[PDB]
């Protein structure tokens, strides 16, 4: 979708391993703010709006 | 109450005390008042500032 | 101490840093003493 019309999914019930997730060479640009890369997966988030 | 200076002494201990209590609660700027929010969400680098 | 990068993981040899080329190839500590020194090569290293 577009910038504006900005596509909003409400993510539950996960057992999520964010560690795959950017270790996959596909994903060019990855930050992150308040929690480091190493120890995403290692936490518990109680959702995830992407 | 004239017995009541000793108990403003105990109060003085008391409420300075618990003042060191309450400024644990204070971030003093910072993102958590917590240490170990931010030794379990930071990489040290940039968890030091 | 010298050697061959890409191009646009540049930023990934400074210290505190998390990726490729820091985790995985070379990692610089924190305190460095000194200096990263970075031109391109394509005249020497691609072909």
């Amino acid at each position: 979708a577009s910038v504006y019309a900005w596509n909003r999914k409400r993510i539950s019930n996960c057992v999520a391993d964010y560690s795959v997730l950017y270790n996959s060479a596909s994903f060019s640009t990855f930050k992150c703010y308040g929690v480091s890369p190493t120890k995403l997966n290692d936490l518990c988030f109680t959702n995830v709006y992407a | 109450s004239a017995l009541g200076k000793l108990q403003d002494v105990v109060n003085q201990n008391a409420q300075a005390l618990n003042t060191l209590v309450k400024q644990l609660s204070s971030n003093f700027g910072a993102i958590s008042s917590v240490l170990n929010d931010i030794l379990s969400r930071l990489d040290k680098v940039e968890a030091e500032v | 101490d010298s050697f061959v990068i890409r191009g646009d993981e540049v930023r990934q040899i400074a210290p505190g840093q998390t990726g490729k080329i820091a985790d995985y190839n070379y990692k610089l500590p924190d305190d460095f003493t000194g200096c990263v020194i970075a031109w391109n090569s394509n005249n020497l290293d691609s072909k």
